[PDB]
């Protein structure tokens, strides 16, 4: 889930269509001192002890737009418009659109 | 007088092998028959650094095929040149590898060892003095891993004054086939640093980016792979089989190509790769050649040291040249090229001119590069063993095998001390 | 106890050591 | 110089074995450098090590202890952690860093490359099974620039030997400063 | 053309017949090469 | 050399070993007489058949598969079939009592007196093999006679040989289609007793293979024979690459040892993408790209299954016919990047690609499309334990007024086993939870 | 030797350099095939200024295209001289512009300026000694002014020593079709009059009314107007490739024409421009020559300098003349109109006669113009930007792409300093 080196464009949604950005990537590491132990038995039970991501995960009026210039009143109104739906906030392919815009005088 | 006798292991080397050797009987000109047809004196010379003689004119090659398989070596046996190789080298088990690195390195390779050492003293013994011997596998292949790593420390006592040469390939680094395959890397250059003194690391994508870039031809065989690393490593054994003022022994090209003892990975840099319109859209000169000889582009084995820095350069030039050429160039590739370099050490370049030119083209090259850009390398290969050794997946079999997690952690500490030993010496 | 010789500084120092630095426009030509 | 200067610190003292620094010019290094032990653990070092060896502080074990003694493992590979046990048990001369005071002189060299001498183990054919012969101990050890004393060898029998000859093994050796 | 990297063009045309056979063998205790009479890769002709 | 020996147990088993056979038969020419013509493949058994069938000097393909069956119908209609001559008459076992659903019927009352006669079947295929690299086993966990039966086998021939693989093939039960009440029961029973000793354990669903008949294929009535037909050429899809060569080979140890991550669990799914009907494929065209999304198109898989609801492991994809290795590690390379496939981090690699040139042909009086490039597509996801979560409760309310125990407890069994592989499966919920918490 | 290198940008430079290069071709006789036919020795030796040597006697042009609609370049190497550009040298992008200067200056062009250098230096490394570079680009068009504001920040620093020559079409002042087309041009010209040292200013109404004056063919082909501007850099290249006592370096020229750094903006001149009958009811003699060399008619670039006052002017005569013609011309012409130059400096004409006289006329000539008319063009423009930024129309994509509006006003000011100097200087 690393991004490659150097011949970086061949691997792109230029090829994929892809109109939802597939995942962050990134190429570096602190180097990483540790004798990865084993902290499973035989199935991935974590030891009680090691700490996960504590079952976080188990298994429309949200949209792109720039506030550019549009009467503040219903501007405001559209952040939140925008926002408070984890629903579509949240996983499952990513479901974060984007925003901009300019206030007011 | 000094020959080398060559071992073919994992598949893959029976692929790369089979295209080598025809590479190399087609450029000395023998028919599939075996018949030599005498064309260049050279050549016939100096056929007894690498064959041996038959009756009625054969060169026998004095290389070893060792696999498990017989449908790789079935295939290759009907391949263009299997008659002129040896049932009497063919030596292969009758065993299934799973590509398991345990397997071939603890219980197949107990009971072949034996026989192919037998093999190769009798080869060793058919010839006089050798350089030393070379050794086509994978790093990630899974039994080439196996038997080669058994084979090379079993050798390191019995010749530990020759020339270990190894040739294996990196596989690709964002895909891989096989899930256990970086554990049989590990596994691999754990034994290898400790006992290999040449290594090249080879990648296929920046083959299939290469075959895009200059190739042009949209969708190669696997064997159009084989056949421009057949090509690459004919170019550094030019040297040995050709005349030309230029100084050929592999040592006396690792003495300056081995500042110290860990360094044994390296990068091939070769000559021009053409494309339909080029062929006649390009004016043959050293200049433009020494450009494509030094491009980003050009190289094949891992990636660009852009990330990094230069440590050890070497380029063997094959064609009908001049010392000034290449002393201006690099010149040039100097005042241009200069601080790029390590201030460790200055004029760290390494030429040498193989006056014959190959079969097909005059104007030719051949470059090996030791440079700071393996970092990223087994920096890539730390990851993922910290995250699947992180919870031991698939490692019941090797459990079975009689294998512990205890020696993957010396393996992975003796990587540790590689990073900070590139990472410590160039910054 | 040998003293090692003052190394004699025929320019050298001040120029064929400042003289190899100086004609170098490298870190910048292939490419960042 | 939480290992050089905390050595030399020391060093600037000088008593013998059992009369280590007395507690209270002992504080008077607490004022030559101010440290980092808060003030009521200022006040119970000073007298939770002179209930050894004399109301003399304890540098012997206090200096070696806080970083040079670690007898345990660690999760990140201190530097190597083979697993190894053949020497440290037995242990016919317990841990006694005054009279083993050759590891005040031996761990600058192993910080500056316990790799190698890591290594330097290993290259001897010790099998990756356990000890080694001690004569040959003996010779790895200067090789690598380890001028080791006659003396500190008597001790190091002691400390890493109880009752015959033995070999040593290597991490049981290399955990010591490791 | 000669055999330069690149010229090599792959007889890539109508191939419906793809059979194999076992060249070799083990047989009794023994390794060695099974009858000499082997057709190839979709009934292949060996040399001569 | 590199050959198998198929099983099928249960008179379910049977006409589905019939039809892979009769598959088998085709694509080698083989006359149902059991000779060539005057062609010349004949000798001490050694061609394409020589890990399928055994053609010995006597010039007859003696296929390497041995049926058993404990009620005389079916079994004997094969036998007065087309190919029967083919076929060895007591390698076709029968049965002339059944077991009635009864898993210990068939484990208890008569498999004793038959095993015997059937481990002198194996020993005298073992002792006349050479390379005997595993099993396949066709069996079926609702088993009237196929559940009990095979019970017993497995655990005999596991004991005596533990040294070779052994593939088994089981219909998995309908999720919401229940034929027998008492066919929980016994699935359970089953269940608990494979898992300590089963290495390869793949199941299918009938339904959804209507399903998909009528979707690409069009037809909204079709039969076994087409039933039989898909998965028929399932399993030759799989015997490829032993039938064939490719770009490269795999064996079933590399499947084995790559496909299932931690012991118990090995239990995969298969799909197969090329799988359209023959005018669709007529005027439309056939490429990597496509295929692999319609194989992971999750309506595409055979088993009552949301990948949405799961995450996966293992990825296996089989490329049978004329492919390249450009698009394919390209095409690869985008579901790397896709955001719906959620495969658990664990593993950065979960595929297992297997290229074949040849393309699979079809059928005569078939149904199948003109396939030139194919993919058998063997996946193994954590979407599983719905379906044993949906046996439970199933099997918990009758178990808790113990519905038809009278007859097990009355022919001999007790509830203990019934109460050990309730926790068995409870271990398994709870463990398909805690490997599932990434 | 000193050398040139060629830049195509944006789509309005896709004709010019074929119609600039096919001309260089006819010019010294080159077939479309590529092929030299040896004719003129002199165009012969001098070819190198602007072409390399490829095999055949081929000579490849030394020029750069990059551009981002396929279809643009696909019927430009459809063109009688597509042949002669290297597939090498064509670079583009897998992206539509949208016309947008943000997108094309911020987001495209991220993935492609390293390409393009790369290119370019390849190049730059194929030459020895350039004299600097020319660029065929529009300050009103979308791709070229996002594309070239980002080379030239860039080929400063690499190269501050060469001649950075820009070439850049004015939109026609009635209508710009394009309406975010000033929003384009205020952008392009902040860091244009920061980079550049040249700038060529030239617009198509007039090329539109030189059509209805002296071509008088109703309706001619855009290519037409390519081919009459390609003559224009033509003859300020001419001096470059021709013998004959004039000195030709764009140097030299440059600083005879610059007296303050922030004077970029010229404006051209050309020579016979002749109609339907009058080709023989002209006497082609000096004094009608240097008539109408200076006419208000004979202006084309953007407007009358009859508004303003004359700074400086240059005017390159091609064809067999001699020191007298030009030199009483040029005291006619200062005594003709003293006043109408600036006091601030006299005797402002700078003369340099080409004796090689093109093929198809022999009593040629061009000039190159810097005076006082430059105000009335972005005065113009200013008007413009104060009522279109008055209340931000269009804005919201340019936001969108990260843009904010303190870019505007630092912009704008620029230019508004350069109103009160331009007015300052001759006012
Ligand atoms: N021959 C061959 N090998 C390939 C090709 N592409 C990738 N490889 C890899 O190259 C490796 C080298 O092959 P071998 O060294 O002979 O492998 P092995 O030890 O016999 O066992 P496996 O790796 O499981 O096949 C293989 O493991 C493949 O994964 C290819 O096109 N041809
Ligand atoms: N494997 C297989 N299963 C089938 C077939 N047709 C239907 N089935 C399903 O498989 C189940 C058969 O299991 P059983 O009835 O226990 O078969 P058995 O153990 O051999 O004994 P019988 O009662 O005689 O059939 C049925 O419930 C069907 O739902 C088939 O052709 N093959
Ligand atoms: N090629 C071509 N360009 C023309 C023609 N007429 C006007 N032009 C103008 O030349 C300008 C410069 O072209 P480019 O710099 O390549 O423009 P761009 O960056 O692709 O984006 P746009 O200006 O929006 O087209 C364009 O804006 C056109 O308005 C014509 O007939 N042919």
């Amino acid at each position: 889930n690393y991004s490659a080196n150097q011949y970086e464009k061949a691997y792109l949604p230029t090829y994929l269509q892809n109109w939802s950005p597939a995942r962050p990537t990134k190429e570096k590491i602190a180097a990483h001192e540790g004798y990865t132990q084993i902290i499973a038995n035989d199935r991935g039970h974590l030891l009680p002890s090691v700490p996960r991501s504590k079952a976080s995960p188990w298994g429309i009026p949200p949209a792109k737009v720039t506030l550019t210039a549009r009467t503040t009143t219903a501007a405001d109104n559209l952040t939140k418009w925008i926002h408070k739906n984890p629903d579509l906030l949240n996983a499952c392919n990513g479901l974060r659109p984007e925003i901009s815009g300019k206030p007011f005088d | 007088m000094r020959e080398i006798v060559h071992l073919q292991a994992g598949q893959c080397g029976n692929q790369i092998g089979a295209k080598f050797w025809e590479v190399i009987s087609d450029e000395h000109g023998i028919d599939p028959t075996g018949t030599y047809h005498g064309d260049s004196d050279l050549q016939l010379e100096r056929i007894n650094v690498y064959y041996n003689e038959a009756t009625g004119g054969k060169y026998v090659p004095r290389a070893v095929l060792v696999d498990l398989e017989p449908g790789t070596m079935d295939s290759v046996r009907s391949g263009p040149f299997g008659q002129i190789f040896r049932p009497d080298n063919f030596v292969f088990g009758q065993s299934g590898a799973g590509n398991n690195w345990a397997k071939g390195h603890y219980t197949e390779g107990a009971e072949l060892v034996d026989s192919v050492l037998d093999v190769v003293r009798k080869e060793a013994e058919s010839c006089d003095c050798l350089q030393g011997f070379q050794l086509t596998h994978s790093l990630g292949g899974g039994t080439g891993s196996g038997m080669g790593t058994l084979l090379i420390s079993k050798i390191r006592e019995e010749y530990p004054d020759r020339i270990m040469n190894t040739f294996s390939v990196v596989p690709s680094p964002k895909v891989s086939d096989t899930v256990v395959e970086p554990y049989n890397a590990t596994l691999s250059v754990h034994q290898l640093v400790e006992n290999t003194d040449e290594t090249y690391c080879i990648d296929n994508e920046a083959l299939y980016d290469i075959c895009f870039r200059t190739l042009k031809l949209t969708t190669p065989t696997y064997g159009d792979l084989n056949h421009l690393v057949s090509a690459t490593m004919s170019g550094v054994t030019t040297c040995l089989r050709f005349p030309g003022q230029l100084n050929a022994d592999l040592r006396k090209l690792a003495v300056n190509m081995v500042p110290f003892p860990r360094l044994h990975f390296f990068m091939p840099g070769f000559a021009p790769l053409t494309s339909r319109g080029s062929q006649q859209y390009r004016a043959l000169t050293v200049p433009e050649l020494t450009q494509q000889m030094f491009d980003a582009k050009n190289m094949m084995a891992a990636c660009d040291p852009r990330h990094g820095r230069y440590l050890t350069v070497a380029a063997v030039f094959r064609g009908r040249m001049s010392m000034k050429e290449v002393d201006e160039q690099m010149l040039n590739v100097q005042n241009k090229n200069s601080s790029y370099f390590v201030e460790w050490i200055p004029n760290n370049v390494k030429t040498a001119v193989c006056d014959i030119p190959p079969r097909g083209l005059k104007m030719s090259a051949t470059f090996i590069g030791n440079s700071t850009a393996i970092q990223e390398l087994f920096k890539r290969i730390s990851e993922q063993f910290t995250a699947m050794f992180r919870r031991k997946a698939f490692l019941h079999w090797y459990t079975g095998e009689g294998m512990d997690e205890m020696e993957f952690t010396e393996a992975e500490s003796n990587m540790n001390d590689l990073v900070s030993e590139y990472q410590q010496y160039q910054d | 106890e040998p003293p090692q010789h003052p190394r004699y500084t025929s320019l050298f120092r001040a120029t064929i050591k400042n003289d190899m630095k100086k004609f170098k426009t490298a870190m910048k030509t292939m490419g960042p | 110089g939480c290992w050089r200067e905390l050595l030399r610190e020391c060093k600037e003292k000088d008593t013998d074995k059992q009369g280590t620094i007395s507690a209270a010019e002992f504080l008077a290094l607490v004022e030559k450098f101010k440290l980092d032990i808060s003030r009521e653990e200022s006040q119970q070092l000073i007298v939770k090590y002179d209930l050894k060896n004399n109301g003399k502080f304890a540098y012997c074990d206090f200096i070696q202890s806080c970083v040079l003694l670690l007898k345990a493992k660690e999760t990140s590979l201190m530097r190597r952690m083979r697993i190894q046990n053949a020497d440290k048990m037995k242990e016919a001369g317990m841990e006694t860093p005054s009279f083993y005071s050759a590891l005040l002189r031996i761990q600058p060299k192993i910080v500056h490359c316990w790799r190698p001498m890591r290594r330097s183990f290993k290259t001897y054919d010790k099998n990756g099974t356990g000890l080694l012969s001690v004569a040959d101990f003996r010779k790895v050890l200067r090789q690598y620039s380890i001028n080791l004393s006659e003396e500190e060898f008597f001790h190091v029998l002691e400390y890493y030997d109880k009752s015959l000859s033995s070999k040593i093994s290597y991490n049981d050796f290399l955990r010591a400063f490791l | 053309l000669p055999f330069l990297p690149g010229n090599s063009f792959n007889r890539n045309i109508g191939k419906e017949r793809f059979h194999k056979s076992q060249h070799w063998g083990f047989c009794n205790n023994v390794r060695m090469l099974v009858s000499e009479n082997k057709p190839g890769v979709g009934g292949d002709l060996l040399y001569g | 050399m590199r050959e198998c020996i198929s099983i099928h147990v249960g008179q379910a088993g049977v006409q589905i070993g019939n039809a892979c056979w009769e598959l088998y038969c085709l694509e080698h020419g083989i006359q149902p007489d059991g000779q060539m013509p005057s062609d010349k493949t004949i000798g001490g058994g050694d061609d394409s058949f020589n890990t399928f069938f055994s053609e010995t000097g006597a010039g007859k393909h003696v296929p390497r598969a041995v049926f058993v069956d404990l009620e005389p119908t079916v079994v004997d209609e094969v036998r007065t079939g087309t190919y029967r001559q083919l076929f060895h008459p007591e390698q076709l076992i029968t049965g002339k009592e059944d077991a009635a659903n009864n898993y210990a019927r068939g484990h208890y009352t008569i498999g004793k007196e038959i095993v015997d006669l059937v481990l002198d079947r194996i020993r005298k295929l073992a002792d006349l093999c050479t390379g005997l690299q595993g099993f396949l086993i066709f069996h079926s966990f609702g088993g009237g006679t196929g559940s009990g039966f095979a019970s017993l086998l497995m655990e005999r021939l596991s004991v005596d040989y533990g040294k070779k693989s052994k593939l088994e093939f089981a219909i998995y039960p309908a999720p919401q289609v229940s034929t027998a009440v008492v066919e929980p029961y016994n699935s359970i029973l089953t269940t608990h007793t494979t898992l300590e000793h089963s290495d390869c354990a793949f199941m299918v669903d009938n339904e959804a293979i209507y399903d998909i008949c009528r979707r690409n294929l069009d037809i909204e009535r079709p039969t076994y024979t087409n039933l039989n037909r898909l998965i028929g050429q399932i399993v030759s899809s799989i015997t490829a690459s032993l039938r064939f060569d490719g770009a490269l080979n795999v064996d079933l140890t590399e499947f084995q040892t790559n496909l299932v991550p931690y012991p118990r669990i090995h239990f995969p799914l298969a799909t197969y993408a090329p799988v359209i009907s023959a005018e669709k494929a007529y005027h439309e065209q056939l490429s990597v790209a496509e295929i692999t999304n319609a194989c992971f198109e999750p309506a595409n898989q055979m088993v009552k299954c949301d990948p949405r609801h799961g995450k996966y492991m293992a990825c296996c994809m089989l490329y049978r016919g004329d492919v390249v290795p450009k698009d394919v590690n390209a095409a690869i390379a985008t579901i790397k990047t896709k955001r719906t496939i959620q495969f658990v981090d664990w593993c950065p690699t979960g595929f297992k690609v297997g290229i074949n040139y040849q393309p699979p042909t079809v059928v005569p009086g078939g149904d199948l499309a003109k396939v030139q490039r194919a993919v058998c597509m063997l996946s193994n996801t954590t979407a599983i334990a719905e379906a044993w979560a949906r046996l439970d409760h199933k099997f918990d309310l009758m178990y808790a007024k113990r519905a038809f125990v009278h007859w097990y407890v009355g022919e001999g069994m007790e509830e203990g086993e019934f109460s050990e592989a309730r926790e068995d499966l409870a271990a398994l919920e709870k463990d398909y939870e805690e490997v599932g918490v990434d």
